[PDB]
Order: structure tokens, then C-alpha cells, then sequence
């Protein structure tokens, strides 16, 4: 078991996790960042990798064992896995995960809006974008209109991971109709509600302006 | 400079077979341990297996012994794992990962280095290249983009510009589809002022189907 | 010979016998257990020399200083004995 | 640079003690065993004790149990051994011993100069000397007789004469005084036209003799 | 205690032989067997430690080998400085035991040795004692029997023999044997002599001598 699955400090701040070990055995922590291949940080459950900075640390309390962060970055954004091998014959078990989000200041998003290219059109398929750029928190809520008529399940969404250098997210909203649905319709628009927003934003388009 | 380098990962029907291949450089391959880590979509690292570097002995975890087959070549400095029986449950990026201490001790100190990662699906469905459509900008900063569609399985790799253009992109993660297709944009904030001067091109690469793409971006004239 | 014995130290639990040395310095569970540990290279003197090694080598991290070294390698050298086996002749230590 | 200087020993009547001690340097004393050894005129070596440098563990030989204590102060880098009741049979010359490693089974290496341990009840006296009288070649010699202790040099004309010289190795008599004798081989000729003499020196009973050997 | 067994006690051979020595021990001691060389008035020197490993400086000429009960030293070519006595010794468990040695001597033709016999002197007598030595000069092998009869008749516990190491130059031993008597035993007697027994000799040998 690993605490906490989720974990959200300002920079400069300690962050400590913790998972609990289950007879003899070697612990270590793992560090996997957004579109990078995991990196060893603690092993033996004290001990530094080579490159690692002294501001990790990791110690163990009977059963329980942790990993400390201390002078925290926003280059720490990532997921954190504790590691448990037994003795030979080698059993290996990992923690659930810790996803750790570094805070910053709040962050509007810049909102922008694509119609289907005439490629596509072409392809008898229509996918309409809405874009939301480095926004910070995480929390965003996107509402597609056509002819002013909420939409309702025909989006889905995707979002970024945390980026290592600004601390933001990225979303993207795509509405997907078929070509004679897409040209039956005039005005198409996607509206955004965020802490960063005054009052929601909306961008839109009219097809064929 | 210590390098692990995956491959073989695509799709295979499940009770079909497949081999993952990981050539290791920079370190006395023969002198260490070994191991498979995958992670699941959505999910944490786990434990595949492990061979010795001392004895070739070999090591599964529950879930996985009787279906899968760890080895490596006494002549390459090549690690496989193969994939007899494999489930739904299997489909995962599958690590290769290099052991911190050499053979022969009894001590343990977690892998040191990982591979980039093969990703393997188990499924019944067709492979099948993507179309790349532009998202044209405008019509300050600027946002265009590339959308990438109706392509299975992962994954796809997406630059712009031949690498030449990396502040400001953003890749996002693919979503499934309800016809079991995935797709995905990738998009990137551009200076407005120079739209008429400046060329975006992305470059979109599906290996499982040798789908190499390049698709110009430009602002539409209207 | 030398991969046997290769082998032999990858399937040892030879921690319980750094428990065992670290309580007798702070000054049983741990002993019982290092010491059928230790059996397995019994009147080998070629890997019995590399256990002792090995217990040296992950302990040379976590000692303090000198002293604290020197002290934790006279526990070692007597762990044998103290487990009803014969140490090796001879076996460097100085890691 | 390893050196172990002994120190004691010497004469001592049935039934005393004595103490030999021996002092090391060159190694670390605190971490190495320490053992004795000692060997009979014209016998062989006899491992008699060790002890751990702790001083924890000690082990005797069967043949000298009870009677011999080994012991150490490594502040001193120094081992002793205390010897109790003493025979004659423990008329020896004894050794001091560094093993080659810091565990209780590595072996023995480097070794004191030795120490000449004397059980008897005897008394120091001075040698008689006997000619052994000529009755190819001719025989002759000088018999030395219940002398203590040891030894005696014996040389013939004082250095003149070395060719044909056999001089034995002393015995132990049933007195425990000693007896040697030292003969020479020389042409039937020479013997009416030679004078022979030898030189009898017996350096702890201040005895020097000069006897004629005569047909 | 771990009786330590050698075999030969002695052996001859010549510059450039291969010489092999054994040792058996009481109980199994796995590897933790030793040899060591002595030369007169010298400590010994450790030749090979764990049965088999050669200590520093140790000529590879020296090789041991065995496991267990049953050990053995060889010598592939025997040098010059090879000749001295060798010891085999466990530290399996103690008390350590050293084995009883063997004596590596030098070989040579076989030669008889010259007899003498030598009454006791004059000046002795006027002490109430006699000695009579009898004298073997220059001999090889070692193995010789002096036998000494007083009146026809074998005496027995009243005499004592001393030895020399192999010359130098000749490589041959020499011998001594001393029948010690009082005045009043001497002066009962008339004929004295020694035989000696060697298989240089065709048959034995007396010197004889009457009071
Ligand atoms: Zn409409
Ligand atoms: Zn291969
Ligand atoms: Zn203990
Ligand atoms: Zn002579
Ligand atoms: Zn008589």
C-alpha cells in the first residue's frame, strides 16, 4: 500500500510519502516523469542514486517506510512508486503510485477554437477542437453549442500532464459529427468556465466565414 | 553512456505470440541482472520477470508464469521476453530494466536503468495508419495544430518541423474511440505576426503500420 | 567453482547476520537465522571469504568513521565462530 | 616489518614456574590471535596455545593443560605464558607466533627468535675432559663429561685443525649432566710427528682445557 | 585432538627429483591443512596455506593439494636449499597439531663406515668411571646397528648414541656410541668390543680391544 495517491505542494515546501512494507527485504523509490522512462532515486531504502541531489532522502520505521523532498521544484511534478523486493527467490511488488503536482500562481487559459479541415470534410468525418493552453488548476469545465443547442455526448477530452517548466496544464475538447451533420449547422462554439475567468469565455465560428 | 533499447512491441490476437527484443550498450551486459517491468494503461509499474546474470536462472510473477519467457543471447547483448499465452490483461508499455548491483551479490539495489519502453496490445482488431488533418491557426499568439485519426493500436510519435520546433508543443494523450480507434492532436502556440512567413510542417510516424506523414499547417485563405 | 559460489551469494539472506553484528554492537531472532545462512558456505574458504566480503560492502555506506569500521569487521571476523563454522585463513577485508 | 621479540625463559628446577613473555608490533595486535610453540632438542614442533585477541577464546594441548597459562594485554601488544609445575620433559625452545590473517583459523607466520627453557635440578658444573687415544688412517678425539648446562666449543691446535672434525651433539645423561665427544681423522704418519690438543670452553662455569691426546 | 600422520619420516634424493610427501589427518579437515620447512636452528617457513595456495615468495616448484583426510607436498625439481625438514599442520580446530615431520636428506653411493674403538683413558679410571666410545666415521645411509659385548656378552640400556648431520663435502653421516661403566664393572672384564652392523658392509664388523 502507498499514501498518498495524490499529493498537491507549493514549491519550496517537503513533500513525504510513505508506503508500507510487507519477510527480509530491499526498498527503493522511483521517480517517473511526464514522457520519460522511470529513474532510481533511493535504494535500500536510505541510499542516493548517483545524480540524485541531497535534497531526497528516504528512511524506514518498521513497517513503514518513506520518501522526503525537501527544497521541492516544479521539476518534481511526476508519479512516485516505492519498491519491495524479497530475498531470492526474487519476488518484486509496487506501490500504487503517488502523483505528485507542484502549485503555482492561477493561470486563464488561452481558448482556441478549430473548425474541420476541408480534408477531413472530404473524408465524410468532422472533428471540431476546442483548445485550452497553460492553465493552472486542473479543474475546467467545457461546454460545446451548436446553433446555440448544448451538446452532450459527443466530445471527449484530453489533458496534458503537468509541464515540468511552467507548472500548467493543457486540454483539448474535440466534437465529432458527421459531415452532413457538421454542414446542417451555422455557428459552432465551445465555453469555458475556470477560477482564472471573470465569467466564462466563449469562441466560436461560423462555418463558410 | 548506458542505453536499453526496446523493441517488437505492436499487436497480437490474444492466445497468439510475440517477442520484445532489448539491445543493451555501454556496460557488461553479461554481468548483470535483468528484468521486464510493464505498466498498464491507467495503472502502476509491475513486475514481469527476472534472469539471473550469474546462473541464467529465471523469475515470473504470479500473474504472468506459464505464458511468458524471459532469456537473453550468450552472443548479443540482447534480453527478449516472449509472449505465449498472452490476455487482455497484458496489453502495457513493457520496460526493459538493468539491475543497480552486479551478479553475484546478495544484496539488492533497484534497477539503475530503464528502456524507453515497447508498447504491446492484445487484441483481435486490424492495424491501421492514421490520417493527419491541420488545424489551421487563426483567422499576439497564435495556436495551430495537427490532428491525428483513426489509427490502432498505439503508439504514434508526433514533431514539428523535424524537431526543429519544441517550445510551445503540446502532444496530448490519445483517446479511445467508440469504433475502438484511437486519435489525437498535437498542437503549439505560434507568434500571430509571422503566420505569412514562417512554414509548420508536423511529422507523424505510426510503426506499426510504416505510416510515416508530413502534413503542412497553414492559415486558410478566405 | 568460482560461478557456483557466484550463485550460492545471489540466493543468500545474508541480512539478518548485519542485524545480528549491529544489536551485538549496540549492546537471538537474527543469529538462528544468519547463522543457517552462513552454513551454505561452511568449509569453502574461497566463498565463505566473499560472504564476509559482500557484509563488508554494503555496510561500508552506512558506518561513521573509522573506528565504527574497524569495530564492525572485528563482529565479522568472529561471526563464523560464533555460528559453530570456520572462518576462511585469510580474507581481505578492506573494502 | 612484522617483529615479535621474546623475552624469560631460562633455568628452572622440577616443579617451578616460569614466565615468557613476548612483545609484537607491525600488525594489529588487537585483531590477532596469538599462539606458542615450542620444540624438544632434536624433536618435533608442538603447537601448545593460542588465544583470540579478545582473550575470549583459548585452547591448550592435551600435554599441557592445567599446568600453562597464555594471556595478553594488547595495550602493551604483548602475549605471556605462565608455566606452572614444569618437567623436564618441558625442556624446549619455545616460540612466539603471529598468525597470517585476523581469524581464529589462520595459520601461524612469523615467529619470535625463540626462548631456551631449562627444566633441572642440576647444578652448573664444569666439563672433564678425556683424550681419546691413536692405537690408512688414524681416529682420536676428546671425550667432554657431566657438564651443566649447555654448551661447550671444543677446536683442535685452537683453529689449526679443521679437516675430519666431527664434533656430536651433546646427550643427556641419566645425572642430568651432559657428555659430547669430538674425534678427528688424520694419516697413520702424522701422528708420532703431531701434536694434538684440544680446546675445551665451557663459558658458564668459567672452565677453559687444554688437553694433550697421547697414543 | 586431530592426530596429524606424515609419511616417509625420512627420504633421500638427488638435485632435480620429484619429491612427494604425505600427511593424513585423524578426522576430515576439509582445506585447512598447512606446510611448512625448517631448516636447523631456524623457525619454519610457511610453504602453502588452505592445502593448495602458495604463500608470497614460495618457489612454484612447491604444490599442494588434497581435501579432506588426505593430503600431499610435492616438489617438482629439487633444488640445492630443498633439503631440510617439512611439516604438515591443521587449523581446522584446536589444538592446532603440527604432523611429525619429514627430514628431506641428500643421496649418495653407498659407503661402509670406519670402525674405531677407544678404551677409557687412565685419568678417568682414577675417578671410578669408564667410558668406552666406539667411533663409525663417514657413512651413508643413516640406518646402522653398534652393538656392544663386554666378555662375549650383548650389553643392553648402558650406552648411548649421538649422530651428525650429512657433511658438507661428502654428504655422509658419522656416529658415536658410548658405554658408560664404573671402574669396578670395567676391571672385571677383559675383552670389549663394538659390532657394527651396515649394509656397506658384506658382513659385520668388530673392533675389539682387552683391558
Ligand atoms: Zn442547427
Ligand atoms: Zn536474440
Ligand atoms: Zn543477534
Ligand atoms: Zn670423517
Ligand atoms: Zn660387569
Amino acid at each position: 500500500t502507498q499514501s498518498p495517491a495524490t499529493l498537491s505542494l507549493s514549491p519550496g515546501e517537503i513533500a513525504t510519502l510513505s508506503c508500507r512494507a510487507s519477510v527480509s527485504s530491499y526498498l527503493a523509490w522511483y521517480q517517473l516523469k511526464p514522457g520519460q522512462a522511470p529513474r532510481l532515486l533511493i535504494y535500500d531504502a536510505s541510499r542516493r542514486a548517483a545524480g540524485i541531489p541531497a535534497r531526497f532522502s528516504g528512511s524506514e520505521s518498521g513497517t513503514d517506510f518513506t520518501l522526503t523532498i525537501s527544497s521541492l521544484e516544479p521539476e518534481d511534478s511526476a508519479v512516485y512508486y516505492c519498491h519491495q523486493r524479497s530475498n531470492w527467490p526474487p519476488v518484486h511488488t509496487f506501490g500504487q503510485g503517488t502523483k505528485l503536482e507542484i502549485k503555482r500562481t492561477v493561470a486563464a487559459p488561452s481558448v482556441f477554437i478549430f473548425p474541420p479541415s476541408d480534408e477531413q470534410l472530404k473524408s465524410g468525418t468532422a472533428s471540431v477542437v476546442c483548445l485550452l493552453n497553460n492553465f493552472y488548476p486542473r479543474e475546467a469545465k467545457v461546454q460545446w453549442k451548436v446553433d446555440n443547442a448544448l451538446q452532450s455526448g459527443n466530445s471527449q477530452e484530453s489533458v496534458t500532464e503537468q509541464d515540468s517548466k511552467d507548472s500548467t496544464y493543457s486540454l483539448s475538447s474535440t466534437l465529432t459529427l458527421s459531415k452532413a451533420d457538421y454542414e446542417k449547422h451555422k455557428v459552432y462554439a465551445c465555453e469555458v468556465t475556470h477560477q482564472g475567468l471573470s465569467s466564462p469565455v466563449t469562441k466560436s465560428f461560423n462555418r463558410g466565414e | 553512456e548506458v542505453q536499453l533499447v526496446e523493441s517488437g512491441g505492436g499487436v497480437v490476437q490474444p492466445g497468439g505470440s510475440l517477442r520484445l527484443s532489448c539491445v543493451a550498450s555501454g556496460f557488461k551486459f553479461q554481468n548483470y541482472g535483468m528484468s521486464w517491468v510493464r505498466q498498464a494503461p491507467g495503472k502502476g509499474l509491475e513486475w514481469v520477470a527476472d534472469i539471473s546474470g550469474s546462473d541464467e536462472s529465471t523469475y515470473y510473477a504470479d500473474s504472468v508464469k506459464g505464458r511468458f519467457t524471459i532469456s537473453r543471447d550468450t552472443s548479443k547483448n540482447t534480453l527478449h521476453l516472449q509472449m505465449s499465452s498472452p490476455r487482455a490483461e497484458d496489453t502495457a508499455l513493457y520496460y526493459c530494466a538493468k539491475a543497480t548491483a552486479p551478479a553475484g551479490k546478495y544484496y539488492y539495489y533497484g534497477m539503475d536503468v530503464w528502456g524507453q519502453g515497447t508498447t504491446v496490445t492484445v487484441s483481435s482488431a486490424s492495424t491501421k495508419g492514421p490520417s493527419v488533418f491541420p488545424l489551421a491557426p487563426s483567422s499576439g499568439t497564435a495556436a495551430l495544430g495537427c490532428l491525428v485519426k483513426d489509427y490502432f493500436p498505439e503508439p504514434v510519435t508526433v514533431s514539428w518541423n523535424s524537431g526543429a520546433l519544441t517550445s510551445g508543443v503540446h502532444t496530448f494523450p490519445a483517446v479511445l474511440q467508440s469504433s475502438g480507434l484511437y486519435s489525437l492532436s498535437s498542437v503549439v502556440t505560434v507568434p500571430s505576426s509571422s503566420l505569412g512567413t514562417q512554414t509548420y510542417i508536423c511529422n507523424v510516424n505510426h510503426k506499426p503500420s510504416n505510416t510515416k506523414v508530413d502534413k503542412r499547417v497553414e492559415p486558410k485563405s478566405c | 567453482a568460482a560461478r557456483r559460489c557466484q550463485s550460492q551469494l545471489e540466493r543468500a539472506n545474508l541480512r539478518p547476520c548485519e542485524q545480528h553484528l549491529m544489536q551485538k554492537i549496540q549492546r537471538s531472532q537474527h543469529q538462528e537465522r544468519c547463522c543457517n545462512e552462513l552454513n551454505e558456505f561452511e568449509n569453502n574458504q574461497r566463498c565463505m571469504c566473499e560472504a564476509l566480503q559482500q557484509i563488508m560492502e554494503n555496510q561500508s555506506d552506512r558506518l561513521q568513521g573509522r573506528q565504527q569500521e574497524q569495530q564492525f569487521k572485528r563482529e565479522l571476523r568472529n561471526l563464523p565462530q560464533q555460528c559453530g563454522l570456520r572462518a576462511p585463513q585469510r580474507c581481505d577485508l578492506d573494502v
